[PDB]
């Protein structure tokens, strides 16, 4: 029940952190990734002989609310036009709020694409989908 | 042709030897045309500018500047009329 | 003649808009002026046609829509458009007045009624942008017997006219 | 006790009045809002940060007993059929009975339905819920 | 107090009148009606900008006491299984008892349901929901 | 039966406060509230092995008599068209009657509907249902 | 709560602004961006050694219902048939309602698609999808 | 609210004519079209320099409900087998209701496909969509 | 409202008839063209200067319920495994109910596929969608 004995991570007890600087009013983190596990097959069996990682692709997707200030335009996280050729690579941490202890990490991420809707009487929101070259777990 | 086309809350204040304008009265300023028009020259003038030229990302809000000095405005007496210039100081007397 | 043209033009323009910076399809104008005469003209409260070759084209197109009237303090009076919304409104808030309440059907239409009438339809025309905006809170009725006399304000469409630039070479 | 000095509205002492004409026999006069509050949220807070008005909505329902006069629909408040695509936006206003000073107006009301009701041994009444702009009090 | 200068209507003093025959013992008729009142919003204001008419839709009911004789399934006007293929489309006039003058009329009423109920020691009692095309009143 | 020894709270030696200002003539004050209690479950066991608190979410209406003056809209906590965008965050109070002690504290409250309603020979009525960030007692 | 204050921006809040005019009743405007950003990869590693941004790609669409007056037709900035060939390159701007402040603007957008539809007892909508040049935002 | 005062078309106040005659019963009518937007890029630059309009595509469904008499087959705007090689190009026109005035036109519309549906206890419906080669507005 | 009189074809009044047959117990009936319409363009010019009919195609799908005798495979006209080369070509109409009246005729319907489904506490279900040379409506 309490934050400390639940053995369950949950949304309200994880904060995302990029740059070292919590991103505030998120609403999602979808972490994917994709081995590209091929199997070995041979004249003379049916079956799989064994399985080989070729190539490792990574994605991350985070989901925010656009903040008044301090959006990710504003913030200097993404960018608009020629200024990606001038943003260098980001890291991104997923921590946890009670001890401040990464759960994971993206080493440089990178984005792919910057998504923005207003709508109707409803919340301006913004999704930002990074490429990242390796993810990791410490502590 | 009247109409036409023709071609920080941490407010910052500035005091010294400004060489332009009249003294003894503050002056609430948002752009260096502002300044050289009534700053004409002076350690007041460079101050300013280095205000709003501190740093690549960050600037001064609106600066408010005197000028503090004695000065005063050359004129003359001549025919029926009595002749007094706007400008404050040594260079009124050009 | 020209001054025909410029009521063709002028009737087929939205109400309100003006006839500043319009196209008046003049094929060559037996000019004097220019820009300290157009000045002269136009504070005088003159109307004046200043012939513009762009670029690769050539238009004709009038300044300003300045009244012979020369009081500039009033633009009511000074500007055309501003007297033709002004015109407009005060009819159109003339009729709605006199179908509410010359009606007569009684006295007891309080001031406060009338105030709500007034705010109402000043709510309107700020929907349809008819005016740009009123003093909500700064309506006052006063009724004795049959008379209701009524104060208000409406703040005009602001026209916006010069800009000035100061380019500068540099490197 | 009396009606100048009693601190409480009734209705005994407030007129409801349509397009400056009282309405006779008027049973009772509902006013329903809504701001569309909504809470803003977060991952790494359980309570909401904020809470947002996106949108306006208003309904006002007046019920009438049916007069043998000028009811809604001969009166042409009301309307039948096609009618209802030729009456213009009407505004209807409580007043005070005492001194006729406006308590709130209903800028600009529009019906959404009109219901009536014939029954055996009673009293035939009349129901309409106008859609309306804004709402407002002034003095 | 008398029927010529009571100012209100009352079911004593109403008929309910079907393809020109008075309903004899009907208990209450009851009037619906939505305009499908839509509001407009946009981005940039709370509030609604307007009020849009979509749809007309209409519904009456009539309940009434099961007669010996001349009931709705008797009389015609009702019917039951693929009787109602073949009955047209009929009118139903609300008419002032004293001057047989016109309140309201339904035109084009047709059935939605027919219901019946017998019970111990009780009446038996008929309603019947038509939608109809529109209504008006004259005169 | 006294006042100061009688053990459970009542209406009578409870004052509502809003913004400083006792509310006069106020009829009830409900609180609710949900922690958005969701049961963990596994493959391997039918019963919840945890609950964890997803979200806070909080709700209290404040129902009262139409004063003369100084009802919500006049007294400017409740509000009409568009003045919702100008009215602050509001806190409304609990208070006991004898030693002027908060019982409980409702921290910013703002506002989800206004409702009021007129009706023939009745007091007039008023009500609000505001969401609020967060409760809580001291002392 | 109110709109100094509120941290997070609204549809209320925004307006939309084309060649200088306020577009009146829009719905929603979406804006989609890729910067094809492509991993390296090597014989000899697994992961991508690093990120490259090959080609900047943008969308604008704007959904709006459909004017009596002054829809994109008539307005000017969309087209049918050969007008599409004298129609000039236009830029979209998305506002603050209240400081009138740039939040970002699309440079040169140039219409995709133009679509309309009326439906029965609906309200008639557009769409718009332009490609443009470059996004950014200022101030 | 009123027909001629509301400032958004509607479906109500819309006719859909073809060849002169009235549709009866169509239930909508989608426009859509593609100007073929294509983007110009180089070596040495990540955005593109400007866009091209290559090709005018365009197309309209029409659905209807499948009408006694006078549906597309009879009515000899729809064929079926070898009939569509005699039928010549045909014009479609959307107009105003009111005043009988071209809202837009679509010159020279043609048959893609003509779908038709029978259903258990459901209305027939048809539906048509027509390649067209340009559409234009005029008054 | 009558059938004489229904301005509108339904599913309650439309027989589907097979062979001279009717088809008991039938559910829906879609029918589905396409003319191959391409249009023509050039090199000068933005838009399509005409279409062309190039090829006809045509399905029609029949939806059935299982009926416990006479099914599609018991009764003839669908079939199972190499029985498919012997059934000849078969013709399906689609008839008024009242007059017996040929609405629409598929001449020489042949089979696609044959599907069926068994399911928990369902009715048993079948479909089969032909291919047709043309169709047809005569009187």
């Amino acid at each position: 029940a309490s934050e400390a004995k639940q053995t369950v991570h949950t949304g309200n007890t994880v904060l995302l952190m990029i740059k070292g600087k919590p991103v505030g009013r998120a609403q999602s983190a979808s972490g994917q990734r994709e081995y590209g596990t091929t199997g070995v097959y041979e004249i003379g069996s049916i079956m799989p002989q064994e399985h080989v990682y070729l190539r490792y692709e990574g994605t991350i997707t985070v989901e925010r609310l656009r903040m008044k200030k301090e959006n990710f335009a504003d913030l200097g996280y993404a960018s608009l036009g020629e200024e990606i050729l001038k943003k260098d690579i980001i890291d991104i941490l997923v921590v946890d709020n009670l001890t401040k202890q990464v759960i994971i990490s993206y080493h440089g991420c990178s984005a792919n694409n910057y998504n923005e809707t207003w709508q109707t009487n409803e919340i301006v929101t913004e999704e930002i989908e990074f490429s990242y070259l390796t993810a990791s777990d410490k502590a | 042709t009247r109409p036409h086309a023709s071609i920080s809350e941490k407010v910052f204040c500035l005091i010294g030897q400004a060489e332009g304008g009249e003294p003894n009265t503050v002056y609430e300023l948002r752009n260096y045309s502002q300044a050289k028009r009534l700053f004409r020259s002076g350690e007041l003038l460079d101050a300013i500018e280095l205000a709003w030229g501190s740093n690549p990302n960050y600037t001064a809000g609106r600066i408010l500047a005197m000028r503090i000095e004695d000065a005063k405005p050359a004129s003359a007496e001549i025919g029926g009329l009595k002749i007094t210039s706007k400008i404050y100081g040594n260079v009124a007397n050009n | 003649m020209v001054a025909v043209a410029l009521g063709g033009l002028a009737s087929g323009l939205e109400i309100g808009e003006s006839i500043t910076f319009k196209p008046l399809r003049v094929s060559s104008l037996d000019q004097i002026y220019e820009s300290i005469d157009l000045d002269e003209l136009n504070e005088n409260g003159i109307i004046s046609i200043e012939f513009v070759r762009n670029r690769t084209n050539t238009f004709f197109r009038i300044v300003d829509d300045v009244t012979t009237f020369n009081d500039k303090s009033d633009p009511v009076k000074a500007e055309m458009a501003v007297g033709e919304a002004n015109d407009f409104l005060v009819s159109e808030l003339k009729v709605q007045l006199e179908d509410q309440f010359i009606g007569t059907r009684t006295i007891n239409t309080s001031a406060s009624i009338i105030k709500d009438f007034i705010q109402s339809y000043l709510g309107r025309k700020k929907r349809d942008n008819e005016i740009q905006d009123f003093p909500a809170e700064d309506v006052q009725v006063i009724v004795e017997g049959n008379e209701a006399r009524i104060s208000m304000t409406v703040y005009p469409i602001r026209s916006f006219k010069k800009i000035s630039v100061s380019l500068v070479y540099k490197q």
